C-alpha cells in the first residue's frame, strides 16, 4: 500500500551499496518484491526478485552476482545490495511488489544512487 | 461473522423431507440448461452423450431471511440440508454429475425465499434413431426430464423464456451429423403412480455426407 | 529472454485525439503484457494490468487490447496531463520492459 | 497395447505407535478389519499405477494386528494396474523392465521412513509367478528420496526384468513368411514360358505378405519405430518383390535371347536361397 | 507429550469455524495461488478426441481463521482435516471423467502455516477433451488445452492466479511421457475471464503442444501403397502376348489399393472431410487405374 | 456371446406398514427419497442379475410415498444385465426365452 | 470360463455359521431372522477368496444377505456373491484338455490360533450345484471335490478350505471350425495329382491356393488361445496338415 525507499547514496566506484525498502500496508510474505533500475532517459529494467516466504531469489542474467536480495519479515523490509558498482551504474532504483496478474501495482520512489569521486 | 447466524436459523427447525407448500399448491420449479457439447451419437446403440448445466430455481418460504445481504452464495456443502427436487432424465441409459475436484455443485438462496440450484451433468441420451435413408438421414431426438416421486399436483416445471442456450457448436464431438437447431416442450404423462409433468428438449441433428461418401459409394 | 519492442519511439500530438501505441512481444505471451506511466521524475503508475484491464483509479479513457503476441494501448480524448512515457512489460516470464514512448504536445 | 500391467499383492506395512501400548493382556491382539478406521495409518500410494482397489469380499480384506509394546501391522489384499512403458524396438525378442514406486504422498523424509522389513525377503512369490508369455528374470528393491516442490519424500521401488517367450511367435508370425518365401522360391523350377504360373506365384505371394504384415501391425499400438518382427517381414517382402521381378526381367528378354533367361533361372534357383540364408543368418545373430 | 497440546491447537482451530463461508467473505476477494506437476502426459486417444493427465493439482489460499502459536511452524496434517475446512471447488472446465486417486489412503495433502496460509495439494487423473482438426492427417499439430476454475464462486469472490511466473507454474517430469503416437513440444499456460448466465468467472487455460509421429502411418500406409503402385507399372514391361498375366497384376493391383484405403480410413475418427492420407491413397489409386486403363487400350 | 440381455424398468413395490399410519391429515404424503433409509422395505433381489444400478441423477431415483392407512409404496429405477441362456441350435430361426426372477 | 484370462466366474450364496454366546436370548421365538444390517453391528469372520481377482457382493436391490439368530447363540450368514477366480490350465491336450479349477478361500487376519473352519454337512455333501445352474458355453462340468488345509502366509498360518471343478472341454466347435477345414484343404490338395500334366497353371493355382489356405487357417485357429509357449495338439494337426499340403506342391513342381 506504501512503499518507502532509501534516500540518495554518494558512493565511490569499487563499494558496495545497501538499499532499503520498507514496505507499509502489507505482508511482504504475501506478494514478490521486485528490484528496478532506469538509467537517466533510458527504458526501465529488471535486476531481481525475491520470495519473502521462502528467500527464493531470481536474478537478471546480466545482474547475476554484482547485485544480491534480501529480506526482513519481522520490519517488512527488502533490501539490495550491488556487491561492486562501478561508474555506469549511476541509474535510479526503484521497489516494487506484483500486483494482480503478475503486474507491478505498487512501485517505491526511486534511490538515486551516484557513482563519482 | 452473521452469515453464520443466518445460516443456522434458516436449519433450525427445518425438514429437508417437506417440500416446499407439502399441503398447499404445487411447488413450480423454473428448469434452464446450457448445452457445453453434444458428444458421438453412435448409431448402433441408439444413443448420444451430452454435456450440460443443469439449473434449477424454485421458491422456498422457509429459506427466508432479513438482512442486510441480499443473496446467500454456496458451494455443495449445503445442498444436502435442503429440499431438492428429484428432477431425473426420462430417456437416460447413464448419466452421472461430476465431483472433481469438489462436487460441481451451486446453491444461491436469495432473500425472499428464492433458490437457485445448479449442477453439472453429462447423460448418455438415448433415441431410436429410424435408420432409413442412410446416410442421408435426419433425426430429431430429444432429452426428456422430470420428477420421479411428485405428481402434477405437487411438482410443476415450467420453462424460461431463454431456458436452453447452446455453446459455441464448433468444438462438438458431432462428426457425422450436423446441429441445426433446438425445441423445448412440456406435456403431462400417465404412471401406475400419477400424472407427470415431462419436460423435453428436442435436438436436430442432420447426417453430413462425407465419410460414408468416400468409404463405399 | 523475452524482448518487447515497443512503437514508435516518440511521438507528437495535439490535445483530443485518438492515439495508440504498439508492444510487439517476441515470443508468446498470452494476456501477462503491463502498462505503466511513468510521469517526469516520479514512479511509474500501473495503467493496465494484463492485456485490456484498467486499474483502479484510472480514467476510462485508457484501453488496452491483447493477443499472443502484439498488443495496443489506445487513448481517447487526451488530455493535457497525458504528457508522460509509457512503458509495456510482459510478465508470462520474468519481467522485461520496452523502450517507452515519449508522448509530446504539439 | 496400454503399456500397463496388473499385479495382486499382500501389502503389508509396520510402524510402532506408542499410544497402542498395552501391559496388561499378554497376547498378540487381531481386532476387526474397522478399527483402522480410528487408527493412524500411513498415506502410502503408488505413482504410477492407474486403477487399483482394495478386494472387499466377503469383507474389506485388511488385517490389523496390535502387539503390546505399541507396533502395528496392517495389511492390505491390493490389485494395481501400475503404468509399464515399453521399449519395443526389439520386439518380440525384448527385456522390459517396468517398476512399481511406493511413496508417501502427504509426510515428508522428516516425518516418515520407508525401509523393505528384511530388505532382500521382503518381496516374496515372485518365483512361483507363471506368466503366459514373459518369464521373470530377475527383480530389485531400491530406497530413494525423491524431491518434489514440497519437499523430500521417501520411496520404494520394486522393479522386475520380464524377458519375453519366442515360442508363440517363431509358431505364429516367422514360420508362415519364411514358408512364404520358400513358396515364392517355387517360381524358378517353373519353365519360363509358362506366364500364368510364374505370374499366379509371384502375386499370391505378394498379398499374402502384406496382408500377413498390416494383420500382425493391428495387435501392436502405433509405434513410430521399426520392430524386429517388422524388419523380418520387410525382409521376406523384399525377397518376394525381388522374385517376381526376377520372372518379370526373364519375360521381358525371353523372345530375345532365351539362353540368357534359362541361365538367370539357374542362377535365381542357386541364389536366392543363398542370400535368404544369409540375412536370416545375419539377423538372427544381430537380435539374439 | 505433544500430542495433548497438539491436539488442543486443532481444536481451538476448528472451534467455531464454518468451512460454508470462503475466507474473508465479507471485506476480501480470495486469491487462490494454484500450481500444476504433470508426472506423467497420459495416451492421447484420436478416437475419442480425449487425452489423459496424471497431475499434482496444487491450491493455496489465506485463511485468517486459521492463525496459530505454537511449537511447530507448519502444520502438515492429514487429508481428513481438509474436508472440516474450506477449500475451493475448482473444477475442469473440459474435463470428461476426472478420478481422484484413494490408494491407499486418500492421495491428498494439508499443510497449515502460522499464519494461516494454507496449502492444498491433489494427485488427479484428468481426461480432458483436445479438439482436433485432422486436415494435415498424419502430418498434423494439435494444442490440448486444459481448463480449470471455480464453480459457484465468481470473480468478485475467488480469483485465481498461477504460485510462480506463468511461464514455471505447469512443469512435466522429465520421464513422464506415456505418448507413444505424439511428441510434447510444450506447455503454454494464459488467463482470462468467461461471462455466464450467472456471473463471471475467472478462468485458467493451459495448452499443450503435440506434434505426431509420422513412422507408423508410413510404415503402414505409404510403403505398400507405393510398393502397389510400383508393382502395377510392373505390367508395362511384359509383353502383349501374355494377356492373363496382365490382368491379373491389374486386378490384384486394384484390390489392393481399395483393401489399403479400407484399412487406412479404420484408424481415423469417423471424420466427414478429406484428410492428406485421403489424398495420397485417392492418387495412387488413380496411378493403378490408369495403369489398367492403359493395358486394357494397348 | 454374453448370453445376457439388459433391462431398464420402474420397479416398484407396496406393503402396508401399520406403523406408519396417520388420520390427522387426508393426503398421501411424498417424502425425500432419503426417508428410505429409515422405513424398512423388503429384501427384494433378482436372481439371474449380473450387474445392476439404481440411476443416481439428479438424485438417487427412488420414490417413497406414505398413505394414511399405512400403505407404503415404494419404486426405483432399475437397470439390470439379467442372463438368460440361449439355444442356438436353430441359429437364426430360433426363438429365445429370457426371464427375470424376483425373490425374497 | 475364459480362456484367455485363464479365469473363470461362479455365482454362489456362501453360508457361514458360527456360535457367539454374547448373543444368547430368550423370547417367544427360537431364532431371530433379521435383517442384513444388524450383521454390521456383531462379529462376522473376515473370510476371502485366496485365487479371486473380482468379486462382488450383490446388494440389488437391498444389500443381499441374511443373518438368523438362533436363541442359543448360533448364528447362520448367508450372502450371495459372484466371484471370478483363477484357474491355471495346461493347455498342451487343446482341445482334448480336462482342468480342475479350483475355489480357494480361507479366513484374513486370523490364523489357525482364532479361528478354523469346517464343512457343515459331509465334505462330499457340502458345495452344491443347482440343476439349472450351468451357463458353460463350451466346457462340461464333472463334479466338484472339496478338501481342507493348513497354508503358511509371512503374517501366520491359516486354514484354507479349497473346492475343485473338473471340466471337460467339449471339441464340437473346434472340429467344425479348424479340423474340418484342414482335411478339406488337404484333400483339394491332393486332388492336383488327378489334372493332367499338361495343365500347368491348373496345378499352380491349386499348389497356391491350398497354401495360403493353410497359412490364413493356420494364423486363425492360434487367435482363439491365449498366447502360450508351447504347441498344442490343434497346432501339430495344422502343422501336418501345412506339411502335406507344401509337399504335395513340391510333387507337382518335381512333376
Ligand atoms: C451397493 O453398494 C455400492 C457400494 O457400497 C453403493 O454405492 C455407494 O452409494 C453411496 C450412496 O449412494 C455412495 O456414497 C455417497 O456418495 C456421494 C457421491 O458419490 C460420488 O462420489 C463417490 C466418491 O465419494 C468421494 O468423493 C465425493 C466427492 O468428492 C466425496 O463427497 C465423498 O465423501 C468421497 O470422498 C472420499 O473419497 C475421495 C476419493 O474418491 C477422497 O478424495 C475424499 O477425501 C474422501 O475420502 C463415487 O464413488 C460415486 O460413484 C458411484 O456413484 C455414482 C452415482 O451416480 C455412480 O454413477 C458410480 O458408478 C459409482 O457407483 C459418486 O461419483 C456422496 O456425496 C455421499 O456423501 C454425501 O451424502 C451422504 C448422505 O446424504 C451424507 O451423509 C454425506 O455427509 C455427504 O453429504 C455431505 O456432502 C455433500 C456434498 O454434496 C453435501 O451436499 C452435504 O450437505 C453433506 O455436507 C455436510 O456433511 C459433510 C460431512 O459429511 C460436511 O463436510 C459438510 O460441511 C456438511 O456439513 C455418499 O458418500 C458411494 O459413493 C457409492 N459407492 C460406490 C462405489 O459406488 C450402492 O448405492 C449400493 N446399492 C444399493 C441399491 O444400495
Ligand atoms: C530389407 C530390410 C527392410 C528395410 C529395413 C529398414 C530399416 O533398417 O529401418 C531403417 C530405420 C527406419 O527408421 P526408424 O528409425 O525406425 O524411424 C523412426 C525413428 N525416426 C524414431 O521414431 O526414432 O531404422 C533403423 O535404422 C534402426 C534399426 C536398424 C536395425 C538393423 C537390423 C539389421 C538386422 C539384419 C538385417 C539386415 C541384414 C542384411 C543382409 C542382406
Ligand atoms: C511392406 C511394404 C514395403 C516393405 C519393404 C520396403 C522397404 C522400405 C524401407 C523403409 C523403412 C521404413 C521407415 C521407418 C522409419 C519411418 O517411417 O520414418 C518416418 C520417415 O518419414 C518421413 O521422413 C516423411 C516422408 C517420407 C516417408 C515416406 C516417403 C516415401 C516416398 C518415396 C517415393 C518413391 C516412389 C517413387 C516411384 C518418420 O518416422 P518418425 O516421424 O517416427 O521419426 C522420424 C522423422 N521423419
Ligand atoms: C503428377 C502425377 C499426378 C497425376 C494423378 C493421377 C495420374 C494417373 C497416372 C498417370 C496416368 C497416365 C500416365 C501417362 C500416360 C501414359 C503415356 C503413354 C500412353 C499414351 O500414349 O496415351 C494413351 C493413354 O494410355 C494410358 O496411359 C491410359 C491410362 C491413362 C488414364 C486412364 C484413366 C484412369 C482413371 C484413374 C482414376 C480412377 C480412380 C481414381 C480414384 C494411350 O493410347 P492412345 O492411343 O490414346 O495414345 C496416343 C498415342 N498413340
Ligand atoms: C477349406 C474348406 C473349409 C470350408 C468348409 C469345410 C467343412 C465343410 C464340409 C461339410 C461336410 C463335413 C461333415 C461334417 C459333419 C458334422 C461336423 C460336426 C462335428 C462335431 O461337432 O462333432 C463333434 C464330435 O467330436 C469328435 O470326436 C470329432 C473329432 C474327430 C474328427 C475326425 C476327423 C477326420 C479325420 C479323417 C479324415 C481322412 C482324410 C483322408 C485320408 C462333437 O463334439 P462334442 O464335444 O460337441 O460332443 C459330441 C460328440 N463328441
Ligand atoms: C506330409 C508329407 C507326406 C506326403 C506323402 C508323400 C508320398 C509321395 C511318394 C509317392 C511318389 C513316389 C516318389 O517318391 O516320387 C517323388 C514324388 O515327390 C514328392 O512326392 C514330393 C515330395 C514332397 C516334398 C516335401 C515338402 C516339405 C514340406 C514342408 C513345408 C511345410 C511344413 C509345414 C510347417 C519324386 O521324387 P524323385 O525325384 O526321387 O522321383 C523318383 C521317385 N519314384
Ligand atoms: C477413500 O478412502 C477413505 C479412507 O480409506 C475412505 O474413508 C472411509 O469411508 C468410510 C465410508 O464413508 C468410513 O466409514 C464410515 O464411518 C462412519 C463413522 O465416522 C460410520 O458412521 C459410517 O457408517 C461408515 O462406516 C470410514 O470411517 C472412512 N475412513 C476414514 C479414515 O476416513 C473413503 O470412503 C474412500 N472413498 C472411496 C470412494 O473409496
Ligand atoms: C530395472 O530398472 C530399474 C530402473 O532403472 C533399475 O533400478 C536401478 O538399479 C540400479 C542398481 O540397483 C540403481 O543403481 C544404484 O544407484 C545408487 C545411487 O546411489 C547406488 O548407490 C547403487 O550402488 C546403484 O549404483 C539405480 O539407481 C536404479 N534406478 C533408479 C532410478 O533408482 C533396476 O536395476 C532394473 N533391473 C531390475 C531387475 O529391476
Ligand atoms: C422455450 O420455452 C418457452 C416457454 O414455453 C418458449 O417461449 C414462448 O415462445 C413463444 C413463441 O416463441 C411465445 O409465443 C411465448 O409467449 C413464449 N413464452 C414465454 C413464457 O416466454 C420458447 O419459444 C421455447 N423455445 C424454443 C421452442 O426454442
Ligand atoms: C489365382 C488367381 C490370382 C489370385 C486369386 O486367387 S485366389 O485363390 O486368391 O482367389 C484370383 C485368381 C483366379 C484366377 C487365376 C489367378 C492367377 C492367374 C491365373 C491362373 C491365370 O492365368 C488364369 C486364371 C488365373
Ligand atoms: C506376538 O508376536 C511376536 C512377533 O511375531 C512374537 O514373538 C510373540 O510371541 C507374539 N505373542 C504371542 C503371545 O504369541
Ligand atoms: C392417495 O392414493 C390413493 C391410491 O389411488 C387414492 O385413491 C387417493 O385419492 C390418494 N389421496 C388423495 C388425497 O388424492
Amino acid at each position: 500500500v506504501q512503499l518507502q525507499q532509501s534516500g540518495a547514496e554518494l558512493v565511490k566506484p569499487g563499494a558496495s551499496v545497501k538499499l532499503s525498502c520498507t514496505a507499509s500496508g502489507f505482508n511482504i510474505k504475501d506478494t514478490y518484491m521486485y528490484w528496478v533500475k532506469q538509467r537517466p532517459e533510458q527504458g526501465l529494467e529488471w535486476i531481481g526478485r525475491i520470495d519473502p516466504a521462502n528467500g527464493d531469489t531470481k536474478y537478471d542474467p546480466k545482474f547475476q552476482g554484482k547485485a544480491t536480495i534480501t529480506t526482513d519479515t519481522f520490519s517488512n523490509t527488502a533490501y539490495l545490495q550491488l556487491s561492486s558498482l562501478t561508474s555506469e551504474d549511476t541509474a535510479v532504483y526503484y521497489c516494487a511488489r506484483k500486483g494482480l496478474r503478475w503486474a507491478m501495482d505498487y512501485w517505491g520512489q526511486g534511490t538515486s544512487v551516484t557513482v563519482s569521486t | 461473522g452473521d452469515v453464520t447466524v443466518i445460516l443456522n436459523n434458516l436449519l433450525e427447525g427445518y425438514d429437508n423431507k417437506l417440500r416446499p407448500d407439502i399441503g398447499v399448491k404445487p411447488t413450480l420449479i423454473h428448469t434452464d440448461m446450457y448445452v457445453n457439447s453434444i458428444g458421438p451419437v453412435n448409431a448402433i446403440n441408439m444413443e448420444y452423450t451430452i454435456d450440460i448445466f443443469f439449473a434449477q430455481t424454485w421458491y422456498d418460504r422457509r429459506l427466508k431471511f432479513n438482512s442486510t445481504i441480499k443473496v446467500l452464495r454456496l458451494n455443495s456443502n449445503m445442498v444436502g440440508k435442503i429440499w431438492i427436487p428429484d428432477t431425473f432424465f426420462r430417456n437416460s441409459k447413464k448419466a452421472d454429475a461430476h465431483w472433481i475436484t469438489t462436487p460441481n455443485r451451486m446453491l444461491r438462496i436469495w432473500n425472499d425465499g428464492r433458490v437457485l440450484y445448479t449442477l453439472r451433468l453429462t447423460i448418455d441420451a438415448e433415441c431410436q434413431l429410424q435408420l432409413h435413408n442412410f446416410p442421408m438421414d435426419e433425426h430429431s431426438c430429444p432429452l426428456e426430464f422430470s420428477s420421479y416421486g411428485y405428481p402434477r399436483e405437487e411438482i410443476v416445471y415450467q420453462w424460461k423464456r431463454s431456458s436452453v442456450e447452446v455453446g459455441d457448436t464448433r468444438s462438438w464431438r458431432l462428426y457425422q451429423f450436423s446441429f441445426v437447431g433446438l425445441r423445448n416442450t412440456t406435456e403431462v404423462v400417465k404412471t401406475t403412480s400419477g400424472d407427470y409433468v415431462v419436460m423435453s428438449v428436442y435436438f436436430d441433428l442432420s447426417r453430413r455426407m462425407g465419410y460414408f461418401t468416400i468409404q463405399t459409394y | 529472454n523475452i524482448v518487447m519492442t515497443q512503437s514508435p519511439k516518440s511521438m507528437s500530438m495535439s490535445v483530443g485525439e485518438r492515439v495508440t501505441l504498439s508492444c510487439k512481444a517476441s515470443e508468446y505471451v498470452g494476456t501477462y503484457v503491463s502498462w505503466y506511466q511513468q510521469k517526469p521524475e516520479q514512479s511509474p503508475k500501473l495503467l493496465i494490468y494484463g492485456a485490456s484491464n484498467r486499474y483502479t483509479g484510472v480514467p476510462d479513457r485508457f484501453t488496452g487490447s491483447g493477443s499472443a503476441t502484439d498488443f495496443t494501448l489506445t487513448i481517447g480524448s487526451v488530455q493535457a496531463e497525458d504528457l508522460a512515457d509509457y512503458h509495456c512489460g510482459q510478465s508470462y516470464s520474468y519481467p522485461t520492459f520496452g523502450a517507452g514512448t515519449k508522448l509530446e504536445l504539439k | 497395447v496400454n503399456m500397463d500391467y496388473t499385479l495382486t499383492m499382500y501389502f503389508q506395512q509396520a510402524w510402532r505407535d506408542k499410544r497402542l501400548s498395552y501391559n496388561v493382556i499378554p497376547l498378540n491382539l487381531t481386532l476387526d478389519n474397522r478399527v483402522a478406521d480410528q487408527l493412524w495409518v500411513p498415506d502410502t500410494y503408488f505413482l504410477n499405477d492407474k486403477k487399483s482397489f482394495v478386494h472387499g469380499v466377503t469383507v474389506k480384506n485388511r488385517m490389523i494386528r496390535l502387539h503390546p509394546d505399541g507396533t502395528v501391522l496392517y495389511g492390505l489384499r491390493i490389485t494395481t494396474t501400475a503404468a509399464c512403458m515399453m521399449d519395443l524396438r526389439r520386439y518380440p525378442l525384448d527385456e522390459q523392465n517396468c517398476t512399481l514406486e511406493i511413496e508417501s504422498y502427504g509426510y515428508t523424509t522428516d516425518d516418515i521412513e520407508f525401509y523393505w522389513r528384511g530388505d532382500d525377503n521382503a518381496v516374496t512369490g515372485v518365483t512361483k509367478i507363471e506368466l503366459p508369455q514373459f518369464s521373470i528374470v530377475d527383480y530389485k528393491l531400491i530406497t530413494k528420496k525423491v524431491v518434489f516442490s514440497t519437499g523430500s519424500y521417501p520411496r520404494l521401488s520394486l522393479s522386475f526384468k520380464l524377458k519375453r517367450n519366442i515360442g508363440y511367435f517363431i509358431l505364429q508370425t516367422y514360420m508362415p513368411s519364411i514358408l512364404i518365401t520358400i513358396l515364392s522360391w517355387v517360381s524358378f523350377w517353373i519353365n519360363y514360358d509358362a506366364s500364368a504360373a510364374r505370374v499366379a506365384l509371384g502375386i499370391t505371394t505378394v498379398l499374402t505378405m502384406t496382408t500377413i504384415n498390416t494383420h500382425l501391425r493391428e495387435t501392436l499400438p502405433k509405434i513410430p519405430y521399426v520392430k524386429a518382427i517388422d524388419m523380418y517381414l520387410m525382409g521376406c517382402f523384399v525377397f518376394v518383390f525381388m522374385a517376381l521381378l526376377e520372372y518379370a526381367l526373364v519375360n521381358y528378354i525371353f523372345f530375345s535371347q532365351p539362353a540368357r533367361a534359362a541361365a538367370i533361372d539357374r542362377w535365381s534357383r542357386i541364389f536366392f536361397p543363398v542370400v535368404f540364408s544369409f540375412f536370416n543368418i545375419v539377423y538372427w545373430l544381430y537380435y539374439v | 507429550d505433544n500430542t495433548t497440546v497438539f491436539t488442543r491447537i486443532l481444536d481451538r482451530l476448528l472451534d467455531g469455524y464454518d468451512n460454508r463461508l470462503r475466507p474473508g467473505l465479507g471485506e476480501r476477494v480470495t486469491e487462490v495461488k494454484t500450481d500444476i506437476f504433470v508426472t506423467s502426459f497420459g495416451p492421447v486417444s484420436d478416437h475419442d478426441m480425449e487425452y489423459t493427465i496424471d497431475v499434482f493439482f496444487r491450491q493455496s489460499w489465506k485463511d485468517e481463521r486459521l492463525k496459530f502459536k505454537g511449537p511447530m511452524t507448519v502444520l502438515r496434517l492429514n487429508n481428513l482435516m481438509a474436508s472440516k475446512i474450506w477449500t475451493p471447488d475448482t473444477f475442469f472446465h473440459n474435463g470428461k471423467k476426472s478420478v481422484a486417486h484413494n490408494m491407499t489412503m486418500p492421495n491428498k495433502l494439508l499443510r497449515i502455516t502460522e499464519d494461516g496460509t494454507l496449502l492444498y495439494t491433489m494427485r488427479l487423473t484428468v481426461r480432458a477433451e483436445c479438439p482436433m482438426h485432422l486436415e494435415d492427417f498424419p502430418m498434423d499439430a494439435h494444442a490440448c488445452p486444459l481448463k480449470f476454475g471455480s464453480y459457484a464462486y465468481t470473480r468478485a469472490e475467488v480469483v485465481y492466479e498461477w504460485t510462480r511466473e506463468p511461464a514455471r507454474s505447469v512443469v512435466v517430469a522429465e520421464d513422464g511421457s506415456r505418448l507413444n503416437q505424439y511428441d510434447l513440444l510444450g506447455q503454454t499456460v494464459d488467463s482470462g475471464i468467461v461471462q455466464s448466465s450467472t456471473g463471471e468467472y475467472v478462468v485458467m487455460t493451459t495448452h499443450f503442444h503435440l506434434k505426431r509421429k509420422i513412422g507408423y502411418f508410413v510404415i503402414q500406409t505409404y510403403l505398400p501403397c507405393i510398393m502397389t503402385v510400383i508393382l502395377s507399372q510392373v505390367s508395362f514391361w511384359l509383353n502383349r502376348e501374355s494377356v492373363p498375366a496382365r490382368t491379373v497384376f491389374g486386378v490384384t493391383t486394384v484390390l489392393t489399393m481399395t483393401t489399403l484405403s479400407i484399412s487406412a480410413r479404420n484408424s481415423l475418427p469417423k471424420v466427414a472431410y478429406a484428410t492428406a492420407m485421403d489424398w495420397f491413397i485417392a492418387v495412387c489409386y488413380a496411378f493403378v487405374f490408369s495403369a489398367l486403363i492403359e493395358f486394357a487400350t494397348v
